[PDB]
């Protein structure tokens, strides 16, 4: 019963797989501002040619 | 007005632009008064060496007579002060020779007369200096300009030409002088022909400027290639047919052929020079617009550049795997891309490297890897503040260049700003704080923007360099520089330490035996040599390339695109050439791109940018090409010049391998973008170059002529004075010598060369005085004088000395022998006390004293600068730094480690090393001396220095020309110079200084012949023992005999250090304590942690030498004061000395101990701290805090030895033949103390060793290979048992071991020694006994802490006494025991009437020749009340073989050790001549019974002085316990010798089991044994048995018949009953030994 | 007591939807490597553009977090 | 079993978790957004050349 | 007892985010397949310089 309900519950688990998701939301922000960078670029490579 | 020609020295490339604008059209004041006195021939200013060719002085101008006698006094003082009185006639006689040649002396007078042209116009305020005269030609100064005129030619000329010409004389004066020392003093004789003839015949050619540099240029190549085409013997060599000069010069041609027809060497030697001759005029246009080209040309597409710089990816990821896994034991964290291969998955799980994936290497495009660590954005202040100019802004291109070509060039003026915008150098940058924030100035690196102000660079030509084009450097705008020093130091410290290939050449143990292996190899004519040049190193690199791995290093460290925006940053930066009087032109205060002195934009950062990430590419490249063709290689990289070690394969040979890896690495190169030309590389199996050392077969080549001929620039970071002059002379001499010069010429050289910079700068007075000047090159630094060459131990000797010993005794030289008094001495030294003591200059140079250095050049330094730094601060990291005055702090803490009790100034200045406060003065003293800080210090009052110069030089002319005297030196200069050091320091200091006193070793030892020394000097001597009759051959051919947070580290190790040798004070506690708490270690506690000289090592393998003065210094535990290496360098210079002045080494020699007070037992004592310490501590000095997480001894030690000495002999087993013959251990086992192993009980070592080994449970072959080398005499960890099993006291002392002895049988001390450490692998028997005595805890002692338990160890225990046993007396009547005197396998009889006969002659002493056996010698030691005293001549080796034999120590007792080593002819009653007086002979009788009680039938009748007296009449006396000369291991009780009979049959059954061991030496002892056997056993003993030996069925049956068709024929020879111990053994009760029998030992017994 | 536990019991949950937020990581991983091979093209082609003109450096990389 | 409880709490967890999941939800679709646009730019570059 | 364990577990929540996590592993699916068609534009703009 006691062990049982020690096998229900995890809040470390919970915590660490909540900052595993955050930082992949940070990667997806330095993506996007990435590409904006890279996007400049190949506008001025455009006005270029 | 300003001070004007403020060089000394040749610093600057040579340019003629503004000689071309001064000739036309120019306005300037000055140039007008240059061509207003030009005439009407006028040479160009690049045909400067055509005029200056052409000066000739008149013969014989200077009185320079009194330098040559002082010369050879001051040679003959230090000769005579080193007691070396035989190469005495050789040094001053080249001295002699030098200044009198007519060449030689014409080109010192030359160099005279240039160096007091130059001291009279350099740093005057005056700018025009009127007509000087140089011989035949008139010089004019007029500022910047010089016109040089003869008769009627003229040059007008920079004076950065008249200095190049100054320095070609000077350095040919050098180049001169060296010849005639080093003709003198080598077996080739006198070579000064060949360099006269060299000067002459490039001074005879007639060519245009750049054919001539071209020549020159080439002239070094050439020769080396004229070497490799002579001396190559398994490549071939086209290197020779590249060069021009066979149709250019053909004299040259002649002259360098007749070179290498003589000497090779001699060739290499005097083609190494380059900077002797005169030095190009640069064509900027030409120049400029190839380099300008260079930088923006592509010889490959950007798509395939881009193709291999992944496929350098792979390669990259491949080897940093390699690394990390092999370091950290661990996969680092990788991202496996889709399509992986399955062996890596495979491998990452395992975390392994597989021996595959070398050759497959394709396979990593799809392992990303991940953050290993993080951006360190904080550079030390190291090296930050020196080495490079810098830019402030960009804005400030205007500075670099005149206004009036701006106006005559364009049409318009500058428009340049008063102010300067910012600092032009590193320090100034830091003092205005510009430097504060270094992550905010190096963010736009990461953002991938810099700024449009800092993008620019100054490309810079290079000096003293043999290109008419030029080479350039870079100087750079401060954010670019800091990006470099960020970025190769991530990639020096992270990276490339896990690159295998950089990394064996970072450290200096691979590559000491990388460069070993490779000079043995290539004699015999394996490991062939490919040298690559890549002239367009830096220029060739291209983005393309370099973007992946540069993505792989920012992914790596977790920075965004930090190491890829320098691939793109010279796209967008602008560069310019600094060349004043040919600016660009500036359109809207910019400069305009015109393609020779502007590029907007290149495709190259430049020279020396970027140099870490290159050489990872080039070494990527180069593994590619050679891992496609299978090769084993060696990558030894220097930049642009690359060394490949290639070794042979069994299938092809070296030619045909050799192109196949020419046309890789052609082909591999050409795709990177760097094409090889083919004219520019070689491959040799006779030369190569490393660490700018040149090997020819192996050999390093003299480089005495290069180096003694190179100009330094001298007075650094100061105004020009003699004190600089001289230190930069004496500091050139020293480097010389450390770097393979023989000292005597570096010594000579120098002693010549400081006499003539004293008759550049003295007047008349002083220098037609001898004795003055004898006294005054004698004083030295050490005792306050001139720094001088003379003075210096650090010459012959590498490890750390000590000056004033030498000091007192070279004075006490110069006043025995030369007519010099002491009041002369007094008036030259002026020794001053004084009056507080300064214990700062203590705690820096330990060795120094507390008085007056009055010549040193005074720039205030401790206080002077601090307080301007402190004033003129603008921002942080100097407020911070400097908040509290650091010099007072320094001086308390100097108090403060002044109360010590016993005061000992190295341990002071070693707990002075550990604090902040020494941090603090070291970041001082590098804004003091260093590179560009000279700018500043020399800026502030750029005026000044010039008086400052005129004001020392007068009050050093009054200070050397004032006749009073100072503190009269009389007792110091007296007696024993150690004594009188340690007088002089108490004098001086106040207090006694215990610790820092070395003494001279030519006072401390004295040289002798073997030929005519007495008894008395072999008491405390040295011996050498030559093996052959030494000659100058074998000088040169090698012989048979061998030869930041760390401060926290460190702080730890020293504690340790202190805490173990027992060392407790409460106030050294917490001064380490606050040491702790100012670098930010707040724990309260952590417990964790031959070779000689280089020029003496060639001969030192052919002398044997000891320590056999231990009759008063090493026959107890105290230590003395003897340094051993510097000892050891003596004496080998005495053998050096004997064999340079024509002599011969056939006879031994010794160094005999002849001062006694310099032998001092040094004081192992407690140093008590007395007062509290007042430091406090700091904390704002170290910016990067650290942080926390980054029984008796005897037995510890014991089982800490013993588990060393187990994997030693492990690593041994693993080691190959080439290795084993080396000295390396596991963990440094040779610099050990024997004494400590006397005091350790080794009883628990050998428990120890025996339980690791049984431990270890070794597989068959390792196993194989243990019993095969300990059988046999190899392995260096053997030699040391053998050293300290040297003692039979240590032998019989071991518990074990006198219960074990009944049972092995040992044919010598070895033996036993092998059978000691093997025994538990073939026998278990006592295994079973002493295996109980095992304790966990003292196996968990780490290796670590091992010296510290040793360095405990020596104190606790005691050393034993010896004891001397008994063999056979004989005399007078008695009853007869047994007559046992070495029956085992020997010549009995021999020893008996040798006995009979001492023994009824009743002789007290005896005297045997070492043509006697050793064990005939061995019984007549043992005999009581009897002297041997055996005829050495000097050679130690007979007693030493003599003494190895013995198991007791009567040899060691008996032996007069100072009579045998002083003897050599017949002096008494001799066993050894063939016929003489008082000589004891044997004759050989065919046939006698011999009647007598004791001994049973006679061989040889023994004859003495022609007659034969009756020994048939006398018997025996009882005896007393034996030595192991009777053999005790086997004696007449069978029981032990059963036990035997049953291991040694369970010995070869187990060993036939052991996989590639052959048993045949095995089986021969145990043949041996059942020889002793067939004594016995009573069956017929057959001489030869046919002895089939074969395994049926897992169990060896071994029998003379063979019982089955498997078993192995052996063929045994020799048996027969010899000794008489069968008699003996013969027992009672027959059937015992059949009683507990195994069957096949009962099938032994019966034979057949 | 044992129902209540088998209802509040969610290891196997748990284990699924870490394992798939490490599914997303290496896809996220994977998108970045070919992100920056793009990455080394484009500035590539714009750094051989700029030889010889005044174009200006333009930024790469956004911002250093805080 | 009041601090067993406590350690039991998971109902601020999931929700901040869902938040979390909600708006990388939001920041794929924005760049999404981007990929299209960045794709309708680099069509134009065989248009112009 | 009871209802503080009820309180502490949502079951449902649970199966609600495992299947927003499944719709945004096929969002990550289809930008690595237009990440891989503009992969392959701008190496066809890179092979023809
Ligand atoms: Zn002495
Ligand atoms: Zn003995």
């Amino acid at each position: 019963t006691i062990q049982t309900a020690q096998r229900c519950d995890h809040s470390d688990s919970i915590r660490i797989l909540g900052e595993n998701i955050k930082i992949l939301d940070r990667s997806m922000k330095t993506m996007m501002e990435t590409m904006k960078l890279m996007m400049e670029k190949v506008d001025l490579l455009y006005a270029s040619t | 007005a300003g001070i004007n020609r403020t060089d000394q020295s040749l610093k600057n490339p040579l340019l003629g632009t503004e000689v071309s604008f001064c000739l036309k059209s120019s306005s300037l004041p000055h140039h007008v008064r240059a061509l207003g006195q030009i005439k009407a021939r006028n040479l160009a200013s690049c045909d400067y060496y055509l005029l200056f060719r052409q000066v000739v002085l008149p013969p014989e101008v200077y009185p320079i007579g009194v330098l040559i006698r002082a010369a050879e006094a001051i040679l003959t003082v230090i000769v005579s002060a080193w007691k070396l009185e035989h190469m005495t006639k050789t040094l001053y006689s080249s001295v002699r020779y030098a200044l009198t040649n007519p060449r030689v002396r014409a080109q010192l007078e030359l160099h005279i007369a240039y160096q007091r042209i130059v001291g009279q116009v350099s740093y005057s305020r005056e700018a025009d200096i009127g007509p000087k005269r140089l011989g035949n030609m008139s010089l004019q100064f007029v500022q910047s300009l010089v016109i040089a005129t003869i008769d009627t030619t003229s040059c007008l000329m920079t004076y950065n030409h008249f200095l190049a010409a100054a320095d070609t004389a000077k350095s040919r004066c050098h180049l001169l002088i060296a010849s005639v020392v080093q003709g003198a003093l080598w077996e080739q004789g006198s070579f000064l022909d060949h360099i006269i003839n060299l000067i002459d015949t490039i001074d005879s050619i007639n060519l245009p400027h750049d054919d001539y540099f071209t020549i020159i240029k080439s002239i070094s190549p050439y020769s080396q290639g004229l070497v490799m085409g002579r001396h190559n013997v398994s490549v071939s060599s086209d290197f020779a047919s590249v060069f021009t000069i066979p149709e250019s010069c053909p004299q040259l041609d002649s002259l360098l052929k007749k070179l290498l027809q003589l000497d090779p060497v001699l060739l290499l030697m005097v083609s190494s020079v380059q900077k002797s001759w005169y030095f190009p005029e640069i064509r900027m246009v030409d120049g400029s617009r190839e380099q300008l080209h260079k930088m923006r040309v592509e010889l490959e597409t950007p798509q395939a550049l881009l193709s291999y710089g992944h496929t350098l990816l792979s390669i990259f990821r491949a080897e940093f795997i390699k690394g990390y896994v092999s370091k950290n034991a661990k996969w680092p964290p990788v991202h496996l891309l889709p399509g992986c291969d399955k062996s890596i998955k495979n491998a990452r799980e395992l975390g392994r490297w597989s021996p595959a994936f070398d050759r497959r290497w394709q396979l990593f495009a799809k392992v990303v890897i991940l953050r290993i660590a993080d951006l360190d954005m904080d550079p030390d202040f190291n090296d930050i503040v020196s080495d490079k100019a810098i830019i402030s802004s960009r804005r400030d291109w205007v500075f670099e260049y005149n206004a009036a070509a701006f106006w005559k060039k364009y049409g318009e003026r500058l428009e340049r700003p008063p102010a300067r915008s910012g600092p032009s150098r590193l320090v100034n940058a830091l003092i205005d704080g510009r430097l504060d924030n270094i992550p905010a100035l190096l963010e736009p690196f990461y953002r991938g923007a810099v700024e449009f102000e800092d993008r620019l660079t100054v490309l810079v030509p290079k000096e003293k360099e043999l290109k008419v084009k030029g080479r350039f450097f870079s100087k750079q705008t401060l954010a670019i520089r800091i990006y470099q020093v960020v970025a190769e130091a991530a990639l020096k410290n992270e990276v490339m330490p896990y690159l295998k290939t950089h990394s064996m050449t970072m450290s200096s143990t691979a590559l000491t035996h990388l460069l070993n292996r490779l000079s043995h190899t290539i004699t015999k004519g394996d490991s062939f040599v490919i040298n690559l040049d890549y002239s367009s190193w830096c220029n060739g690199f291209r983005p393309e390339l370099q973007a992946p791995i540069c993505r792989q290093l920012d992914q790596m460290f977790n920075c965004g695109y930090f190491f890829r925006t320098g691939c793109t940053l010279p796209c967008f930066t602008t560069f310019i050439i600094q060349d004043r009087f040919n600016p660009p032109y500036s359109f809207r205060g910019e400069p305009v791109e015109d393609g020779v002195t502007c590029a907007v934009g290149t495709k190259t950062m430049g020279e020396g940018m970027r140099q870490k990430l290159w050489t990872i590419l080039t070494s990527c490249w180069e593994i590619i090409a050679l891992r496609e063709i299978n090769v084993t290689f060696n990558i030894l990289g220097q930049g642009d010049n690359q060394t490949i070690i290639i070794h042979k394969s069994a299938s092809q040979n070296n030619q045909l391998l050799a192109e196949r890896a020419l046309g890789a690495l052609y082909k591999h190169a050409r795709l990177a973008g760097h094409n090889l030309k083919v004219e520019e590389c070689w491959v040799s199996d006779c030369l190569y170059e490393y660490g700018k050392k040149l090997f020819f077969r192996g050999v390093p080549v003299p480089g005495c002529l290069k180096q003694l001929s190179r100009v330094t620039d001298s007075t650094g970071e100061l105004f020009p004075n003699l004190y600089s002059k001289l230190a930069c002379l004496t500091s050139s001499c020293l480097s010389a010598a450390m770097a393979d010069t023989s000292p005597w010429v570096a010594l000579a050289t120098g002693v010549c060369l400081y006499l003539i910079e004293l008759y550049v700068e003295l007047p008349p007075a002083i220098m037609q005085d001898e004795s003055l000047l004898t006294t005054l090159c004698l004083v030295g630094p050490s005792i306050g004088g001139l720094p001088t060459p003379a003075t210096l131990p650090s010459v012959f000797f590498r490890g750390m000395s000590d000056p004033l010993p030498f000091q007192l005794a070279l004075l006490q030289t110069l006043i025995k022998t030369t007519g010099v008094t002491c009041s002369l001495v007094n008036r030259v030294v002026k020794l001053r006390i004084a009056p507080y003591p300064d214990w700062l200059s203590l705690v820096t140079d330990p060795t120094s004293l507390n008085i007056a250095q009055v010549y040193r050049p005074e720039r205030q330094i401790r206080r002077w600068i601090e307080e301007a730094i402190a004033t003129s601060s603008h921002s942080s990291r100097i407020a911070t730094f400097f908040q509290q005055p650091l010099t007072e702090m320094a001086q308390l803490l100097a108090r403060d480690l002044s109360t010590m009790m016993p005061l000992r100034p190295r341990d002071m200045s070693a707990l002075f090393a550990l604090s902040n406060v020494a941090y603090g003065l070291s970041i001082i003293d590098l804004f003091q001396k260093s590179s560009t800080v000279v700018s500043a210090s020399q800026a502030v009052h750029i005026e000044d220095v010039a008086l400052e110069s005129v004001r020392y030089k007068e009050s050093i002319i009054q200070g050397l020309l004032d006749t009073t005297e100072g503190y009269n030196m009389q007792p110091y200069l007296e007696g024993c110079t150690y004594l009188a050091a340690k007088q002089l320091r108490r004098l001086t200091w106040g207090r006694d200084l215990v610790g820092v006193t070395m003494p001279f070793v030519a006072e401390q030892f004295h040289p002798h012949s073997s030929v005519g020394a007495k008894a008395e000097l072999y008491l405390d001597a040295i011996i050498y023992c030559p093996q052959e009759t030494l000659r100058s051959h074998h000088l040169t051919t090698r012989g048979d005999q061998p030869l930041a947070a760390n401060l926290v580290k460190d702080t730890l190790v020293l504690h340790q250090w202190y805490k173990v040798r027992k060392v407790t004070d409460p106030h050294l506690n917490t001064l380490m304590a606050r040491f702790l708490l100012e670098k930010g270690y707040t724990s309260d506690a952590r417990p964790s942690i031959q070779g000689l000289t280089g020029y003496v090592n060639i001969l030192s393998t052919w002398l044997r030498f000891s320590s056999d003065y231990l009759h008063s210094f090493s026959k107890s535990s105290d230590d003395y004061t003897i340094h051993f290496q510097h000892v050891f360098t003596y004496g080998c210079l005495y053998a050096d000395s004997v064999i340079r002045s024509g002599g011969v080494i056939s006879t031994p020699y010794l160094l005999s101990a002849s001062c006694k007070t310099c032998f001092e037992k040094i004081d192992s004592e407690e140093f008590v701290l007395a007062c509290e310490p007042q430091y406090r501590g700091a904390e704002w000095l170290i910016t990067k805090p650290v942080t926390v997480p980054e029984f008796d001894p005897c037995v510890s030690a014991s089982y800490c030895l013993g588990i060393l000495i187990g994997k030693s002999f492990l690593v041994d087993i693993r080691a190959s033949g080439q290795d084993i013959m080396e000295q390396r251990t596991w963990a440094n086992l040779e610099r050990f103390s024997i004494s400590d192993m006397q005091k350790l009980p080794w009883s628990i070592v050998i428990r120890s060793l025996w339980r690791f080994l049984i431990g270890a449970r070794l597989l068959q072959f390792e196993k194989a290979g243990l019993i095969r080398m300990l059988y046999a005499a190899t392995g260096p960890t053997f030699s040391f048992l053998m050293k300290v099993f040297q003692d039979s006291a240590l032998l019989m002392d071991c518990a074990p071991l006198d219960r074990l002895s009944p049972r092995i049988n040992f044919h010598s001390r070895g033996d036993l020694v092998a059978k000691l450490v093997l025994l538990p692998f073939i026998n278990p028997g006592i295994v079973e006994i002493e295996v109980s005595g095992i304790n966990s805890k003292y196996h968990a002692v780490s290796e670590a802490n091992m010296d510290l338990y040793i360095a405990a160890a020596k104190s606790v225990g005691v050393k034993p006494t010896q004891f001397v046993e008994e063999t056979n007396d004989f005399t007078a009547r008695g009853h007869h025991h047994g007559c046992y005197s070495l029956s085992w396998s020997k010549s009995r009889n021999q020893s008996q009437v040798l006995k009979m006969v001492v023994r009824k002659l009743k002789l007290c002493v005896l005297y045997i020749y070492p043509t006697v056996d050793p064990a005939v010698a061995l019984d007549l030691c043992h005999l009581p009340a009897l002297t041997i005293i055996l005829v050495l001549g000097g050679d130690p080796a007979y007693y030493e073989r003599l003494l190895e034999m013995d198991l007791c120590g009567a040899v060691s007792s008996r032996v007069d050790i100072p009579h045998s080593l002083a003897a050599r002819t017949h002096k008494g009653f001799t066993i050894g001549p063939d016929t003489g007086p008082g000589v004891i002979r044997l004759d050989k009788l065919e046939s006698v019974c011999y009647a007598h009680p004791c001994l049973e039938e006679l061989e040889f009748n023994a004859y003495l002085d022609s007659e034969l007296v009756d020994i048939s009449d006398m018997c025996c006396l009882p005896l007393a316990t034996p030595c192991k000369a009777l053999f005790r291991p086997i004696y007449r009780s069978l029981q032990s010798f059963r036990l035997a009979l049953m291991d040694n049959y369970s010995f070869v059954m187990d060993l036939i089991l052991i996989r590639g061991l052959d048993i045949r030496p095995h089986l021969e002892e145990f043949d041996e044994l059942l020889v002793v056997g067939q004594h016995i056993l009573g069956q017929p003993v057959l001489v030869e048995v046919v002895y089939y030996v074969g395994v049926v069925g897992k169990r060896p049956v071994l029998a003379r018949h063979p019982w089955s068709a498997d078993l192995k024929r052996i063929t045994v020879g020799g048996r027969a009953p010899c000794p008489s111990a069968a008699r003996l053994r013969d027992e009672d009760c027959q059937g015992s030994l059949l009683v507990g029998l195994p069957a096949g030992l009962t099938q032994l017994l019966i034979i057949d």
